[PDB]
């Protein structure tokens, strides 16, 4: 199963108390777990569904909890992976209501996917990159030590996503060291690539 | 839980028949409340008509008393045997006894949620994610293939200044002994819910 | 694959099959003690004296045999893949088998020493834990409230860092929950053809 | 299978897997490894040449010593912090499959320092911060160009804290008007109360 | 029980949970051969 090999316990939990649930209220709830899982801060809208519900704060999180974790989990495999009628046949072995289903497969499937793809791929960053990158090249002509210098260097400037800055001058004998390691990478790069689609891809 | 002279002379003129008839008891005793919990500063919450008889300086004096001692009773966890006892010790009576805890009781929950709310605390973990990695290479060594696990905690508190995420990466060896921690810590939990 | 020995660095081994390999030996001594400790300058004018050559000759043959060593490990180059990069030197089969045996002698330990050069982040030393029930405070005199103190710490360029947190019993419970996931990815089938075929 | 000096689980595969590595040993040898690893628990350091000099019995080899004295602070750390007794160490060591003589010199040396261990092992147990000392003094104030005379007290309290042992202590130093000492004062008294009240 | 044969090879193996005295010969033989 897609949930692995033992049943998260919210799952569980969640599962049996979906058989009391207005289909109304579950399309209400499933709004708001896709929504939270693109970013939007959703907490004072559940708390007055939770009251137009009547739902006590005790299932709302039970509920809220299972759901999500059910959409993660689906929503983390590629396509070659889950697909809707495997999907929908491991859902009925937890007994939800076949409607219930339905809008499930919904989320996972339907129009909504593209836009939650693209935010789970945002997640996979964990160092900062290259917000912005400027430079100046400049010739010496004269200094304090030398009454002809003529000799060339590179003024950088990096800006990160991190919000950090970092101003920084380079000989040009270490930005020739800068630009083989970056050409070196790059065909490191396009040689895993070449591994990977002819090992890995079958 | 003791009160100072200041506060129990406050009260012992609420007791009075005379000072307070029962109505401007029942009237200065909620404003008493209401100027605890109520958001605004409501700076006229005195002026009732049926207080404007009273002298301002015992009005205002026996206002805080009062409040002093809804204060000094919330913090304490007062049962009603507790007040009831320290009511009829400022020679209260029956009637009023009873008005005093009905107001007390219908105010308790919210007096004991901002009570609640006073404090510092550590910065506390809300959520974690990770990162599988398998390193190839590096600028002075080939075929290391070994997975990396880079880990990131989201701490949500501001009490103190902060950065809300900390990262740090993981060997196999690495986060299998720190999985077996919160495991050891877990199964700590579940021990205490035998007593 | 092979190694593509740079013109200089070619000139510089030349040194090699000019002296008895005997002081070859000498000069694979030396060389793998620069890696292990650090060098030193001093030895290079002693040899010259003795060798009846520059201290030049003897460093910059001693510092290219050095590098052939260095990036012999740094590839884990074959055997045959070895040969097959060094006989592009003149120099006879007692100085290559010579060659041969002092890099397999050496490229388990130097490659611990390469391994040190890597970009530095920081990673896991260790984790303490405490559960506490917080019963009072200056506020409110009666209370339970369970939380487990963590202290977590870290290492980065060699520097202990240490950071004191906390979370709530669930909380806990979720934080297992993800990281053994985590670590039940290496067993699953896709992460096993990596390791399998990526190698 | 769950086994006590484990706290209710099953044993560790890396502990099952060392308790094979110790049954190499003597048990004359085991049991003198034991006291050096034990007293390193108690704080009373370590001596690497001795358990170097000891094991050179079996010819262990530096990976073998490493995993030895890991696995023997493991065991004995664990049957501590969940005061297991000896006869129960000695039992389960057994369905392990160390042998008996190997279990009993290992749990004889266990019984004679349990109660140190454990006294040593609540001292060593997560701390955010230790009170190291005070200091105070008293000053009377006689007059002021903001106030022409003032004839107050005020005190100054110095608090030394330390973060972790082997650490100087960080002084924390504050000025106080003497009502907001009188009331410091009167608060920490009850929060002593209460303490008193658990233990 | 002609066990120990096989059971030398596990442990041989570095399958240590063969040593533990208290499981059934199906988990140690089978266990071990998974």
């Amino acid at each position: 199963s897609f949930l692995g090999a033992q049943l998260p316990p919210e799952v569980a939990a969640m599962a049996r108390l979906l058989g009391d649930l207005d289909r109304s209220t579950f399309r209400k709830l499933l709004k708001f777990v896709v929504s939270s899982l693109q970013g939007e801060d959703c907490r004072e809208a559940v708390q007055r569904l939770g009251v137009s519900a009547n739902l006590p704060e005790e299932q709302l999180g039970a509920l809220l909890a299972g759901m999500h974790t059910l959409l993660q989990q689906a929503l983390r495999l590629p396509p070659t992976s889950l697909k809707p009628d495997t999907f929908r046949d491991q859902l009925q072995e937890l007994c939800i209501p076949q409607d219930l289903v339905g809008d499930l497969a919904s989320v996972v499937f339907g129009s909504q996917r593209p836009l939650l793809d693209s935010v789970a791929q945002q997640q996979g960053a964990w160092l900062p990159h290259v917000a912005d990158f400027r430079w100046r090249v400049d010739v010496a002509i004269s200094t304090s030590a030398l009454a002809r210098s003529l000799q060339p260097s590179v003024l950088m400037q990096l800006k990160l996503s991190d919000g950090s800055a970092y101003r920084f001058e380079v000989p040009t004998a270490k930005f020739q060291e800068l630009r083989y390691s970056v050409a070196l990478v790059l065909k490191e790069m396009a040689d895993l690539e070449k591994r990977c689609e002819r090992r890995l891809q079958d | 839980m003791e009160l100072s002279e200041s506060v129990q002379k406050g009260f012992q003129m609420l007791a009075d028949p005379r000072s307070f008839d029962s109505n401007a008891f029942t009237l200065l005793l909620r404003a008493a409340f209401q100027s605890l919990l109520d958001a605004q500063a409501d700076e006229a919450v005195l002026d009732h008509p049926d207080l404007k008889h009273i002298d301002p300086v015992v009005l205002k004096h026996c206002h805080a008393a009062a409040a002093t001692y809804i204060l000094e009773a919330g913090k304490h966890r007062a049962d009603k045997s507790t007040l009831s006892t320290y009511l009829e010790d400022c020679k209260f009576d029956r009637e009023r006894i009873e008005l005093f805890c009905t107001e007390y009781q219908n105010n308790k929950n919210s007096l004991e949620i901002l009570l609640g709310s006073i404090g510092r605390s550590l910065p506390h973990i809300t959520d974690v994610s990770w990162r599988l990695e398998y390193q190839i290479k590096t600028n002075q060594l080939h075929r290391m293939y070994r997975p990396a696990y880079l880990v990131t905690l989201s701490v949500q508190n501001t009490d103190s200044p902060s950065y809300p995420e900390i990262s740090f990466s993981c060997s196999m060896e690495q986060l299998q002994d720190l999985v077996g921690k919160l495991k050891d810590a877990s199964k700590s939990l579940e021990r205490a819910t035998q007593l | 694959m092979l190694l593509e020995l740079s013109e200089e660095h070619k000139e510089h081994l030349a040194f090699l099959p000019q002296v008895d390999s005997a002081v070859v030996a000498e000069f694979g001594r030396i060389a793998v003690e620069f890696l292990r400790r650090g060098a030193n300058p001093k030895i290079y004018e002693g040899a010259a004296r003795k060798l009846n050559v520059s201290s030049d000759t003897v460093q910059h043959g001693v510092e290219g045999l050095t590098y052939l060593l260095t990036e012999s490990s740094k590839l884990m180059i074959s055997e045959l893949d070895f040969q097959d990069s060094v006989f592009v030197l003149g120099f006879s089969e007692e100085l290559n088998k010579l060659l041969l045996q002092l890099y397999l002698d050496n490229r388990k330990e130097i490659r611990t020493i390469l391994s040190e050069l890597a970009p530095s982040l920081p990673s896991y030393h260790n984790l303490e834990w405490r559960l506490d029930v917080q019963l009072a405070s200056r506020s409110l005199r009666q209370q339970i409230k369970p939380a487990v103190t963590i202290k977590l710490h870290l290492n980065q360029n060699g520097d202990h860092n240490t950071k004191v947190l906390q979370t709530d019993p669930a909380t806990l419970l979720h934080l297992v929950q993800q990281l053994e996931q985590a670590l039940e990815e290496m067993k699953t089938n896709h992460c096993r053809r990596v390791v399998r075929n990526i190698k | 299978m769950r086994f006590r000096f484990c706290g209710d689980l099953d044993c560790p595969d890396w502990v099952l897997a060392e308790i094979s590595t110790l049954a190499k040993m003597s048990s004359v040898k085991l049991r003198l490894l034991c006291s050096q690893v034990l007293k390193e628990l108690l704080g009373q350091g370590i001596d690497y040449e001795k358990i170097l000099k000891l094991t050179a019995d079996a010819k262990f080899e530096s990976g073998d010593v490493k995993a030895t004295v890991a696995v023997l602070s493991f065991i004995l750390s664990s049957a501590a912090k969940h005061s297991v007794d000896g006869e129960s160490l000695s039992s389960e060591l057994q369905q392990l499959g160390l042998p008996k003589e190997h279990a009993a010199s290992l749990c004889r040396c266990y019984e004679e320092k349990q109660s140190p261990l454990q006294k040593h092992l609540r001292v060593c147990s997560l701390r955010m911060n230790r009170l190291a000392g005070v200091g105070w003094r008293v000053d009377y104030t006689l007059s002021s160009s903001l106030l022409q005379s003032v004839e107050e007290p005020m005190v100054h309290l110095r608090l030394e804290v330390a973060a972790a042992p082997g650490t100087p202590a960080q002084p924390v130093a504050m000025s106080l008007s003497a009502d907001k000492f009188q009331v410091l004062l009167a608060e920490l008294k009850q929060a002593q109360t209460l303490m008193s009240s658990l233990g | 029980v002609k066990l120990t044969e096989i059971l030398e090879l596990l442990v041989a193996a570095g399958y240590f949970r063969a040593r533990i005295k208290g499981l059934s010969p199906f988990d140690k033989v089978v266990g071990g051969m998974t």
